[PDB]
């Protein structure tokens, strides 16, 4: 960083916290500024300015070498707020909130307004997670603030990375315009989880679609508290210039509790739980600067998935609370629902997207509308067997998933259940149904194919049916064959080996065989 | 003709300029970095501005010096055509739908060929010619030859695999 | 008096910012422009709250007080924060202070009236109760909002506020020879983008001709200093309305909890010791001051509407247990009932109206709509005994209240006209006509027979009706196969 | 309804507690 004027000395040091004397003259820095303590000759320790007292004395916030400072060393300001290296070049790489590279391009400034009310527009580009659960019912869109809730070890964190990965077979594919470039931010986690995401992106090929912000638990709550911050400003400069966007914190809960930290360390009055006045401004202008720019701005976006851990499925605590207020809807993930076998365990009930129709693909609209109208009759005949009864059921078997569905396996995986063809297959046996549509095909495989463009291994027609639909002249008779053959023949010769098989070392083999189907959708 | 955006502000017609930017293309990847530049300008393309981005997506290879995996000129072909029929609300004319016939037949995806010839037949009309017999030629060159479809769909094996 | 009077930044902490005058300091609630240059993109105006000394005085930033240096010179305005009125103000949006924000050319003003204005004497107040009709089958019904109401939407996170308010601009804000102003206090500045447009598309705002709305939006992105006095600059325009040009006008707080959440952040930065749950001391004072002005006098006639958000879903709260005593027709939304499938999510034993009364409101009105009221409340007490006993256990009468009651319940839902991406069926405006003849044949037992589920998420009889015949169409079809 | 109660109990006098923790927490950074 640029040093300027001398401003002070160093006077008390609690931590990662610190209290300035002015130097003879009294320059007075700028606020939220940083400022560089010379820590020895050679070196330079950062810090941002967070209280100016009328004494003269100046708070400041301690982010690098922090052992290293002492009382009595001086204090060069810099006169600007905190500029960091954003751009194309940054991504692949693992960064601080101050910018320097971790081991494993133009500046912008971290502390900016959000877009103002002519500036954005209405959400319209999807934006796709993989999962049925969620692309059907909780629907998001490129430019929403989308809440991730729940308790620990509940798929928090795998939801979002995997919503990351996603990205890497459309954008490998389509324009570079529309690629949504994503920025997983890790707020106050442990190092090693850091290096799993890492290793998990590379081997995935999201390294090249993405960029990691990362300050862990060893570094300090100066650091944490700016570490979303410094996410978003990475993201705004895709947004500005006319490209798509993604922004994970996890989480903004640990990044309260540094904030907090700093905070109560500075005599600011403490409230609720003991957080400051402003933890929810906090929040609020993090998320506000996520947004969907107009036609006239370059129609570029910041999509926000912020993560908020509960304790005990408890969302009346004061920072979960906050960022519900906040964000367009959530997507609740239960802790029993992830015990009980659903996963990714959401919450359908609980969870909700505010724009959620108007983000959703022409195709997937068309199927999702009517999913709303079965679960709900099903949700209600569950507590008090119907046709809702039976499809209702292979939906929740359906919507099961590890890694994240392509768009064109997942739509036709839902569109058979809709118009019913599991309906004669049991629920214990849709995901090796499910897993014979996608990867195997019964009509090119005993005889009855005779279709002349409509197959499962071309994953290329995934992108016609995004634009005409299923329900459309030119797919719907060619994509009822295909369904028709997948399911005479799975019913006939797939089938008829459960009502056979009730022996030792073969109901066992069905087991392992069935275990194995849940995770490859 | 004048014209005006979603809030009612003006629009920069002038199309002709960013055009020309289009056309020396080399890469197809450049295209799209040119499409972001005119919306970053108030201008947003018109309809002969996404057939002459049609064009460079077929005569150019792919990214740039490197190539990318899993190019599929197609689906970025596709999605361009999604991004104007739906979000910006502009029907692609005869030409847009001829240039992703091209396509089919010039990388030898003769299976696509027969689903958007029947889309060119219903939808754009036009004259359904020239490439429909490039496309049936293909067809019968998968069938004489050895195969189609891959193996892995023809195996057979069924009962409990993997 | 106190013009230009010049004053230098004596302490900087947050929004809170402290100024020392040389020759005294001015009133309270006095406008401060810093005028020293910095590398500020946009410019610091600050609002005198507390006077520390005789010469100094602590205030609050209406922007952010980043690169503020100490000892910066501050010029006082002449008074409180001026806003524009009249007619020139519709149509356009503004910010806090008043200033354009929607880049359409200068404003025509006038005229500018400040912020802080007195609140209405009780000579002034008067009562014109007249029935406004929203359309809305469980309000119209139960808590029947009047003209000159103010009316509050309490609810949690996520329960239909912003749908319900949007249904309210849809229904009875466009047919009205009023005009209208919207406080967009500490909302999305997303949800202020498509206000802006849909109204631009039905022709309430219009550019070339007539427009009849005011936008007056201080945002989740702007500092607490301006998300508190937001709410009062909009009602500074709608206060030109009643007293001077002498009308009917309608007023939009969304949310109105966030006025009394941007008063909670300055109150702990100016010192002052917090009360019950982390709240200002002086909550109930700050919602009078502000609520009071809001209301009919006898030169003209304000309508609010407002939402109210309840924290983690406790009513007890102070900011919307305050609120409470304020309102004419107090609007309760549940989340267990938005979950269960009826929308709005209306719990309507929570909700009261001051209307509700045979003296206001028609005898018909008042005699169908507390017999409502009265099955739902023995049918709350009929539902813990069949979850305890069961359905067959349940008397002869009992089963038939059990059967209307459960009608009841569906029938009061209804698909609104902005929520068609949401619902995915088009809106029904009920009349009132209709809404009282419906539910007393409901009340009597002349649709015994006809299904549950044909009430469910429909307009009036006649929507019912042809449900209940297409139902039994289908109904047929699936037997017949 | 024996246990519930001590709950209830319990609740009334941990919130009790943690209300005063917090608004005196507030007066000793006001000094
Ligand atoms: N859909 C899923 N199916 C199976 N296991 C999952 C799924 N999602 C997450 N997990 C596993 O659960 C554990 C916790 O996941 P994580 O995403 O870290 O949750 P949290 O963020 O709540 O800690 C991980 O070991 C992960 O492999
Ligand atoms: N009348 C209604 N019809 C359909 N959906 C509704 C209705 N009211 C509320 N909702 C649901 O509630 C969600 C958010 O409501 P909203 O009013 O924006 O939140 P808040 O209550 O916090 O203001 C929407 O996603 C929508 O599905
Ligand atoms: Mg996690
Ligand atoms: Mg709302």
């Amino acid at each position: 960083f640029k040093t300027t004027e001398m401003i002070g000395y160093v006077h008390s040091i609690d931590g990662t916290i610190a209290t300035l004397i002015p130097a003879p003259g009294n320059p007075g820095v700028a606020y939220n500024t940083i400022i560089q303590i010379q820590v020895s000759p050679t070196t330079f320790a950062a810090g941002l300015v967070f209280n100016l007292e009328k004494d003269g004395r100046i708070g400041i916030i301690l982010m690098d070498n922090i052992t290293e400072v002492q009382s009595g060393q001086k204090v060069m300001a810099t006169g600007q707020l905190l500029h960091i290296p954003v751009g194309a070049g940054v991504l692949g790489k693992v960064v601080n909130p101050l910018g320097h590279e971790v081991p494993v391009s133009t500046l912008g400034k971290v502390d900016t307004g959000a877009p103002n009310i002519v500036s954005r527009s209405p959400v319209n580009y999807n934006l796709l997670t993989g999962f049925k659960a969620v692309d059907t019912m909780i629907p998001i869109g490129r430019g929403q603030r989308e809440l991730i809730v729940g308790d620990r070890q509940t798929g928090k964190t795998s939801i979002a990375v995997s919503t990351i990965i996603n990205q890497v077979r459309i954008n490998q594919q389509i324009l570079s315009k529309n690629a949504v470039i994503s920025i997983y931010v890790s707020i106050g986690q442990r190092c090693s989880n850091v290096a799993r995401i890492h290793r998990l992106l590379q081997s995935y090929g999201a390294l090249r679609y993405t960029t990691v912000m990362a300050a862990t638990a060893a570094e300090p709550a100066g650091l944490q508290y700016l570490a979303p911050y410094a996410g978003v400003t990475m993201g705004e400069y895709f947004m500005n210039r006319g490209r798509h966007c993604l922004c994970v914190y996890d989480d903004l809960s640990k990044q309260a509790v540094a904030y907090r930290q700093i905070s109560l360390l500075l005599r600011r009055p403490p409230g609720r739980e003991a957080y400051p006045g402003d933890v929810f401004y906090l929040h609020s202008r993090l998320l506000e600067r996520a947004a969907m720019l107009s036609p006239g701005k370059g129609g570029g976006s910041v999509t926000a998935l912020p993560i908020v851990e509960t304790l005990s499925n408890d969302v009346t605590a004061y920072i979960v609370t906050n960022v519900i207020s906040i964000t367009d809807g959530q997507i609740y993930l239960d802790t029993k629902l992830f015990t009980g076998g659903q996963r990714p365990a959401v919450n359908i009930g609980l969870s909700v997207s505010r724009v959620g129709s108007s983000a959703q693909n022409a195709a997937m609209k068309g199927v999702a509308g009517k999913l709303k109208g079965i679960l709900a009759e099903y949700r209600k005949l569950a507590a008090d067997q119907t046709i809702p009864m039976i499809r209702g059921a292979r939906f929740v078997a359906l919507f099961n998933q590890k890694q994240p569905s392509y768009f064109m396996n997942a739509i036709v995986s839902l569109y058979a259940c809709l118009n019913g063809y599991l309906d004669d297959v049991k629920v214990q046996y849709v995901k090796f149904y499910e897993y014979l549509l996608v990867h195997r095909d019964l009509g090119i495989m005993y005889g009855t194919a005779k279709n002349k463009f409509f197959y499962m291994y071309v994953q290329e027609l995934n992108y016609l049916i995004r634009f005409f639909t299923l329900n459309s002249p030119i797919l719907h008779g060619e994509l009822e064959e295909m369904l028709k053959q997948h399911t005479h023949l799975f019913l006939q010769h797939y089938q008829s080996k459960m009502n056979a098989i009730k022996s030792e070392k073969d109901v066992k083999a069905l087991k392992n065989l069935l275990y194995s189907c849940k995770r490859a959708v | 003709a004048k014209k005006y955006d979603l809030f009612g502000y003006e629009v920069d017609t002038n199309t002709a300029p960013w055009i020309e930017k289009i056309k020396k293309c080399k890469y197809y990847d450049e295209a799209g970095e040119v499409l972001v530049n005119m919306n970053v300008s108030n201008c947003p393309p018109d309809i002969a501005t996404y057939n002459a981005t049609l064009q460079c997506i077929y005569q150019s290879p792919s990214k740039q010096s490197t190539p990318v995996d899993n190019e599929s000129k197609f689906c970025a072909m596709m999605d361009l055509l999604e991004e104007m029929q739906h979000r910006n609300r502009l029907k692609p004319n005869e030409e847009s739908w001829t240039w992703v016939m091209k396509e089919c037949v010039k990388s030898g995806q003769f299976r696509l060929g027969y689903c958007i010839q029947q889309v060119m037949e219903t939808e754009c009309k036009g004259c359904p010619a020239d490439l429909v017999k490039a496309n049936e030629a293909n067809a019968q060159k998968a069938k004489t030859e050895g195969k189609e479809h891959p193996g892995h769909l023809s195996q057979q094996a069924g009962l409990f695999d993997v | 008096d106190h013009k230009g009077r010049v004053g230098h930044v004596s302490q900087v902490i947050g929004a809170v910012v402290d100024v020392h005058f040389a020759d005294g300091v001015p009133p309270v609630l006095t406008a401060l422009d810093v005028v020293d240059k910095l590398g500020r993109d946009e410019p610091l105006t600050l609002e005198i709250v507390q006077h520390l000394d005789a010469h100094t005085g602590r205030c609050i930033a209406m922007q952010t007080t980043d690169l503020l240096k100490l000892k910066a010179k501050v010029v006082s305005t002449g008074g409180n924060i001026s806003v524009p009125v009249g007619r020139e103000t519709l149509g356009r949006i503004f910010n806090v202070l008043g200033d354009a924000i929607d880049q359409r050319g200068p404003v025509g003003e006038k005229l500018r009236m400040p912020i802080h204005a007195v609140a209405p004497k009780l000579a002034d107040q008067a009562a014109e109760d007249a029935v406004l009709t929203t359309g809305i089958k469980v309000i119209d019904l139960i808590l029947p909002y009047c003209k000159g109401g103010k009316i509050g939407l309490f609810g949690g996170a996520g329960v239909g506020k912003t749908v319900i308010i949007m249904e309210l601009i849809n229904n009875v804000a466009k047919g009205h020879g009023g005009f209208s102003v919207f406080a967009g206090v500490g909302e999305r500045t997303r949800e202020g983008t498509d206000l802006y447009l849909e109204m631009m598309q039905s022709k309430v705002i219009d550019l070339k001709g007539e427009s009849k709305c005011v936008l007056v939006y201080g945002q989740m992105n702007e500092p607490p200093g301006a998300r508190a006095r937001v709410a009062q600059s909009a009602l500074t325009m709608a206060e030109y309305f009643r007293d001077v040009e002498g009308q009917d006008v309608l007023l939009f707080i969304d949310n109105i909890f966030r006025f009394t959440q941007a008063n909670s952040e300055v109150s702990a930065l100016l010192g002052r010791i917090p009360a019950a749950v982390g709240y200002q001391p002086t909550l109930a004072e700050d919602l009078g001051q502000l609520q009071e002005r809001i209301t009919s006098t006898t030169k003209g006639s304000i309508t609010s509407v407002q939402a109210v958000y309840v924290p983690a879903d406790d009513i007890t709260d102070p900011a919307p247990a305050t609120t409470f005593s304020h309102l004419d027709a107090t609007t309760v939304l549940d989340r267990a009932v938005a979950e269960s499938g009826i929308y709005p999510a209306v719990n309507p034993l929570e909700c009261a109206s001051r209307i509700m009364d045979p003296d206001v409101i028609s005898v018909d009105h008042y005699n169908v709509a507390q017999d409502v009221v009265q099955m739902l409340t023995k049918y709350r007490e009929l539902q813990d005994i069949i979850a305890v006993l069961g359905i067959d256990e349940l008397s002869e009468e009992d089963k038939l209240i059990v059967d209307r009651a459960r009608k009841l319940v569906k029938f009061l839902s209804q698909p609104f006209q902005v929520a068609e991406v949401f619902t995915g069926m088009t809106g029904h405006y009920v009349q009132l006509d209709d809404t009282i003849d419906s539910f007393s044949g409901l009340l009597m037992g002349t649709y015994d027979q006809v299904p549950e589920m044909a009430f469910y998420m429909v307009g009036g009889i006649n929507s019912v009706l042809e449900k209940a015949k297409k139902m039994a169409e289908e109904a047929a079809e699936l037997e017949k196969m | 309804q024996q246990r519930t109660s001590s709950l209830y109990n319990k609740t009334r006098q941990f919130g009790i507690t943690a209300a005063l923790i917090e608004i005196l927490s507030a007066m000793s950074s006001l000094e």
